């Protein structure tokens, strides 16, 4: 449903 | 201080579609 | 929100999206206060009947958003919590009594034309406008219905006499507290639902057209019920513990 956001942030 | 100002109403002398509903309960 | 209406681009810039890193999900609404602070429930964070206890590391702030579930690439900013600090008196165990909490982002955020704070009422404001009958706005991307929106919703409702609040369910109602909706004559609905919490309660000012936010989406019974409301957090009544927190931290 979400759309992936940039793995940047997911760190 | 600039709060609760909004860039593309309030700054631009512009109404939201609702807020007269706010406005008129007052 | 259920019986709402699709935000316009830019009309609650201050709204934050509350955002699990894994499974990446819509936690709650928020609204973002300076350029650091951000406000919400304190029950989103915090809730151990339902084994809810997420800390800083656990999620990520959204602001400037429109789409639930886009990454909207130049627009929204996605910040990082450098700490989450709940009321020492947030009662979870009974009746959800001082929900708030207050997050501080690692980094400020630059506003923009969809990214801007909301004011916290002083007591003069809060004196003048916290009145039943009086309207305000809430906004967010819960459910429809008791599925969930593309895009932010909104909805408009009345504040509403005490007793009618208490009158209206067995939970003990406290002084931190107000509710609103439309009673079930007045025919018209509207009330937030699941996923809205910690969003703002927001009134605009006919003194300085200020907008102020008066109540964080807290608590209700089902969603859209006849005869019931929604309930929110006083935040005028828990000024001085944001007060507090931000000046001290
Ligand atoms: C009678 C219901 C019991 N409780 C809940 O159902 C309840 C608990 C939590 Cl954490 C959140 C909640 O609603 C959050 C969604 C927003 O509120 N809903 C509505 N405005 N319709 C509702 C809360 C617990 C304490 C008082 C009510």
């Amino acid at each position: 449903d979400f759309e992936e956001i940039p793995e940047e942030y997911l760190q | 201080a600039d709060c609760g100002l909004r860039p593309l109403f309030e700054k631009k002398s512009l109404e939201d579609k609702t807020e007269r509903e706010l406005l008129e309960s007052y | 929100i259920v019986e709402g209406s699709d935000a316009e681009i830019g009309m609650s810039p201050w709204q934050v999206m509350l955002f699990r890193k894994s499974p990446q999900e819509l936690l709650c609404g928020a609204s973002l206060i300076s350029d650091r602070w951000v406000l919400t429930a304190a029950h989103c964070l915090l809730y151990p009947p339902w084994d809810k206890n997420f800390t800083e590391n656990d999620l990520l702030v959204r602001i400037g958003k429109h789409s639930r579930t886009r990454y909207e690439r130049n627009i929204e900013k996605i910040s990082m919590l450098e700490k989450i600090y709940i009321h020492p008196r947030y009662n979870w165990r009974e009746n959800l009594d001082r929900d708030i909490a207050l997050m501080k982002l690692k980094k400020p955020v630059a506003f923009s034309d969809y990214i801007h704070p909301v004011c916290l009422p002083d007591r003069e404001t809060a004196a003048s406008l916290l009145q039943a009958g009086y309207k305000g706005r809430v906004t967010g991307w819960g459910n429809l219905k008791e599925g969930q929106p593309s895009v932010l919703q909104v909805v408009n409702l009345p504040i509403v006499e005490r007793p009618v609040c208490k009158d209206s369910t067995r939970i003990r109602i406290t002084d931190n507290m107000f509710c609103a909706g439309y009673k079930p004559d007045e025919g018209k609905r509207g009330d937030a639902c699941e996923g809205d919490s910690g969003g703002p309660f927001v009134m605009k000012s006919p003194f300085n057209n200020r907008w102020y936010q008066m109540g964080i989406v807290s608590w209700g019974e089902g969603c859209d019920r006849d005869g019931k409301y929604g309930f929110y957090t006083h935040v005028f009544r828990l000024k001085k513990w944001i007060q507090k927190v931000i000046d001290q931290f």
